[PDB]
């Protein structure tokens, strides 16, 4: 319950932006972003694994329906 | 076990687990050991932020007899050692130190530290500094309107806007209460007024409460009675409020007959 | 637990953390392991502090 | 199209009461005009608004504008908030020029050494003596090219009095004959105001684009950072640099790229591992983590003292290897290290100021952020100001000093319209100085 | 000893009821002697734990276990960490629920901001429930309930 899925990411949203935007809730363990090798861009979604499940739950509470790159994203438990 | 602890840390200085075990094993910790572990972890690797913050909180809990003079400086120094670590523990310790140590003089430094953490702007720290600012303004309401403006001009929040409006309405007569009343009766969108209420009459009620005896600049009758006369949609509610506003606004030598003629028409 | 039965300990409430449990007060944790004001738990420990081969057997 | 609500109301009332025909149903022709000659409605709307607000002008300026009272109530000598000691560093080129700029003043220097005569002038308030203090501008790094330029125009005593009146609070009127150096005195006053007050904002008002181009060309020769200057207009470029919003946005982006590259190079020279490219926020974090910490440690080491250890403890030798210490005296090495740290702090401050360019993706938002906070001197015309005064007041543009040229070519309403380009400050007008040259 | 199994769930079988009775203490009787017609659970049952304090603490524990003239009550400071059936059972201790608790959650995400409204059986039912839970202990954010507004 430390890994959460975050979708609706603007094309400019990157791993550094995700680390900066999720770091406030607690240390992050990993960031995985599916990309399409033919285009070199992401598919609009990613998975962030935070160190703490409580920090992931707080980040889910505070980030779901939030604004990032001008657009609303989705945050939830990944599995 | 101090000598074998050093014998492990001589080859395993980069391992902080041995350092935490050595700190736990000696149950007299901060005679040489708090400073030694701090020096070793601060000269060895720029990591172990959570363990360093936990150790700083533990030392603050241990040296809290003389509440905070040297422990406060130690926690502040360890917090400044965090270069760009915008976590949820270093701002928390900074707020705790500003609550225990000297405040509202050094709390400007704590606010600057929160802003430095919020230069990269993840929305976790301002949502904790603005409530902390409102709770710290419980003895002097000088920066409360400023934090309210920094939150309302940097965050769209209806519940926080209503709390700040009640905060400025907790003033003498119209000290920023008129500004919040005008910003709440403006109603450009439809999400802010619908935050903690949905009646389409609270804005008229606030305009009538502004039309009450106060010490605003003028705010006499114009917008409030204008709106209450065009889109009243409430029987004897806007009419009586408008009659009273023309009754006692300032002297009302001619506005009294104004209210009388208004009652004669409607 | 039980006033005159009690011989049951609850896991995470009177027993220790089940494998990899989580302390916290939201939905999904273990909360405050019930303890006295002096630190001793409600009971037990809510926090937590040969060759059996048969001789004749078929292949 | 939007129709006049008052005129539409009059037409509807006439049709309803007097049986008139529908005026809105008889239009058969629509006429357009030149946009440069079709600003009458905008000026009239600015007039109606500035007549509907409280018109909070300076308390020493209301009576003056009204045409009555003491005409000298706005001078610098009659202002109670007059500054005693003022830094005119780059105004005077030499001590003889400084003394000769005040024939009726006796100059008393705080140092006797003729090799010791940047000058600050303190005025009394017997009483015709000016206290002149020479100063040394702080070192700005190991780069000799980074030394700030200085104005070379040998101002006369009248120009010196005009610049002094401009540097002092109040209303300052400059009557300049053709070729009297009006642009020179204006540029000197603006530079002195920016240098003595870095927390203030200067609004430059011109009548045409030529005066603005000349003022920008004159400023370009002085020690003015281009990141704080802004040019408004709704035109053919006349300057060697782009002072418009878009030119400033491109320059801010290019300087931010250069600052990120320099921060990466400094990190590599300090031995911090990591191939990640840095942004403004990460640049500030890395600064406050490594550079501020190392500077504090070196300062506790050498400022709490040998000439050799001052360089042995320098944490930016590899960072300054492309450019430090002389080993002559302790003071000199300390000043050189302080200058290197000042250059690094300038890099960090420029990065922190430019981070807004990553905070706002649109160019218009970047221009608004630069005009509202980042810029310290914003220039424009009287017409552009009269057209966009509402936009300025709504966005929150603020200013402390106002400098206007060609005021003898601006209409009265076109001179009053610049004085209300922002809201009052807690019941008082924020304007501190009003200089008009013409 | 005798405990009222209130909001007694229909299909929540007396077998697992008695297994929870044991997993709490003296499982001596689990009974919901139902309607002589239906067979399903009759909303209140008798659970005997042959020790009084056993039944007392077992009750404190197995409470909140997740088993139109305006009879709708507004319930805010709401616990977002609940499920539908459990919330309905908790609300139904003082009456039926003619509409399960509709939680006024934001639609951008799917996580609530802390309010709801619930159609109970009676207005006196909403009264009693909102009274016993006025400010009282909700899951994480304490409850605050009363008669509901109309939209």
């Amino acid at each position: 319950k430390r890994v959460l899925y975050v979708g609706g990411l603007a094309e400019e949203v990157d791993d550094k932006v995700l680390h900066a935007a999720f770091i406030p809730f607690g240390d992050i363990t990993d960031i995985q972003i599916p990309l399409d090798y033919e285009t070199e861009k992401h598919r609009g979604f990613a998975f962030v694994e935070f160190e703490l499940a409580e920090d992931a739950a707080a980040a889910i509470d505070n980030m779901n329906e939030s604004e990032l790159f001008g657009r609303t994203i989705r945050v939830n438990l990944a599995k | 076990e101090d000598l074998p602890y050093e014998e492990e840390i001589m080859r395993n200085q980069f391992s902080v687990k041995c350092w935490l075990r050595y700190i736990e094993f000696k149950q007299g910790a901060p005679k040489p050991r708090l400073n030694q572990l701090y020096e070793r972890a601060l000269k060895l690797l720029p990591c172990s932020y959570k363990l360093w913050y936990r150790y700083l909180k533990a030392r603050r809990a241990q040296v809290k007899h003389r509440c905070v003079t040297d422990p406060a400086y130690e926690d502040v120094n360890n917090c400044h050692e965090r270069a760009f670590v915008f976590m949820h523990k270093m701002p928390r310790l900074w707020l705790d130190y500003c609550q225990f140590l000297m405040d509202q003089g050094r709390v400007t430094h704590t606010r600057r530290t929160f802003d430095r953490a919020l230069r990269a702007l993840p929305i976790t720290q301002h949502s904790r500094i603005w409530p902390l600012y409102l709770r710290f303004l419980r003895s002097h309401p000088l920066p409360e309107t400023a934090v309210r403006g920094y939150r309302r001009f940097l965050k769209l929040s209806p519940e926080s806007a209503e709390e700040y409006i009640e905060y400025l309405k907790s003033s003498d007569r119209l000290d920023e209460a008129a500004q919040r009343l005008a910003t709440v009766v403006n109603d450009e969108r439809f999400v802010s007024k619908a935050g903690k209420s949905n009646y389409q009459l609270w804005h008229e009620l606030c305009d009538l409460i502004s039309q009450n005896p106060d010490k605003v600049q003028s705010l006499n009758v114009d917008a409030i009675i204008r709106g209450g006369l065009t889109r009243f949609t409430d029987q004897l509610g806007k009419l009586w409020c408008s009659l009273a506003d023309y009754y006692i606004r300032s002297g009302h030598f001619e506005k009294a007959r104004d209210v009388y003629e208004e009652a004669i028409r409607t | 637990p039980p006033p005159s039965y009690p011989n049951l300990k609850i896991p995470g409430l009177n027993s220790p953390i089940p494998e990899s449990c989580s302390f916290g007060y939201h939905a999904g944790g273990w909360g405050k392991p019930p303890v006295d004001e002096t630190g001793k738990p409600l009971y037990g420990d809510v926090f937590g502090t040969i060759d059996r081969t048969p001789w004749g057997e078929l292949e | 199209v939007f129709l006049d609500p008052n005129q539409y109301q009059q037409d509807m009332t006439n049709t309803i009461q007097n049986g008139a025909e529908d005026v809105y149903e008889t239009f058969n022709i629509i006429m357009r005009r030149k946009p440069k000659e079709n600003n009458f409605k905008a000026v009239l709307e600015t007039i109606r608004n500035l007549m509907n607000t409280d018109c909070v002008v300076p308390d020493w300026l209301h009576d003056i504008i009204l045409g009555y009272g003491d005409p000298s109530s706005a001078h610098y000598s009659k202002m109670p908030n007059q500054i005693a000691t003022l830094d005119f560093n780059d105004t005077f080129l030499s001590i003889e020029h400084l003394k000769a700029s005040f024939p009726g003043h006796n100059v008393k220097v705080t140092v006797e050494d003729p090799a010791l005569q940047p000058f600050r002038i303190t005025f009394p308030v017997e009483a015709k003596t000016l206290i002149v203090e020479p100063h040394v501008i702080p070192n700005r790094g190991p780069y000799p090219y980074n030394q700030p330029k200085r104005n070379t125009i040998q101002f006369t005593h009248t120009q010196i009095e005009a610049i002094r009146a401009g540097m002092q609070p109040g209303l300052t009127m400059v009557v300049g004959p053709p070729g009297t150096g009006k642009t020179d005195v204006a540029v000197q006053i603006i530079s002195n105001i920016y240098h003595n007050f870095p927390e203030q904002r200067t609004l430059i008002v011109t009548h045409s684009n030529q005066a603005l181009n000349q003022l920008f060309e004159k400023i370009m020769a002085l020690d003015i950072d281009e990141r704080h200057l802004l040019r408004l207009g709704h035109e053919e470029l006349e300057t060697e640099k782009d002072f418009s919003r878009y030119g400033r946005v491109n320059y801010v982006l290019a300087r931010r790229i250069e600052l990120l590259e320099e921060v990466k190079r400094l990190q590599k020279s300090l031995g911090v591992p990591g191939d990640a490219s840095y942004t403004c926020e990460t640049a500030g974090y890395f600064f406050l983590y490594q550079v501020m910490s190392r500077w504090e440690e070196y300062i506790s080491k050498v400022k709490n003292p040998d000439v050799t250890e001052v360089s042995t403890f320098f944490p930016f030798h590899e960072y300054f290897a492309n450019a430090i210490f002389k080993g002559r005296s302790y003071e000199e090495d300390m000043e050189i290290a302080e200058g290197c740290f000042r250059h690094i702090k300038k890099i960090f401050t420029q990065l922190e100021e430019f981070r807004a360019s990553e905070l706002l993706r649109s160019g218009l938002d970047r221009s608004k952020y630069l005009l509202v906070k980042e810029a310290k001197i914003i220039a424009m015309t009287c017409t552009h100001a009269a057209l966009k005064r509402h936009d300025l007041v709504k966005l929150g543009f603020k200013y402390d000093n106002i400098l206007m040229e060609e005021a003898a070519q601006i209409l009265e309403i076109e001179t009053f319209i610049p004085l209300l380009l922002q809201n009052p400050q807690d019941g008082f007008s924020r304007l501190k100085r009003w200089i008009m040259i013409g | 000893a005798t405990v009222y199994v209130g909001g007694l769930d229909e299909k929540v079988s007396e077998p697992l009821l008695w297994e929870l009775f044991l997993q709490a203490g003296p499982v001596v009787n689990t009974h919901m002697p139902k309607d002589r017609v239906t067979g399903q659970h009759q909303g209140y049952g008798f659970v005997e734990f042959l020790s009084e304090e056993d039944a007392d603490y077992a009750i404190k524990i197995m409470n909140m276990i997740k088993l139109d003239v305006g009879a709708n009550i507004f319930i805010g400071n709401l616990d977002p960490e609940i499920d539908e059936k459990l919330l309905y059972d908790t609300f139904s201790a003082f009456g039926v629920i003619l509409q399960t608790p509709k939680i006024m959650r934001d639609p951008d995400t799917g996580n609530s901001k802390g309010y709801a409204f619930i159609n109970f059986a009676s207005f006196d039912a909403s009264d009693a429930a909102i009274e016993a839970m006025n400010g009282q202990y909700l899951c994480n954010r304490p409850i605050t309930v009363s008669y509901a507004f109309k939209k």
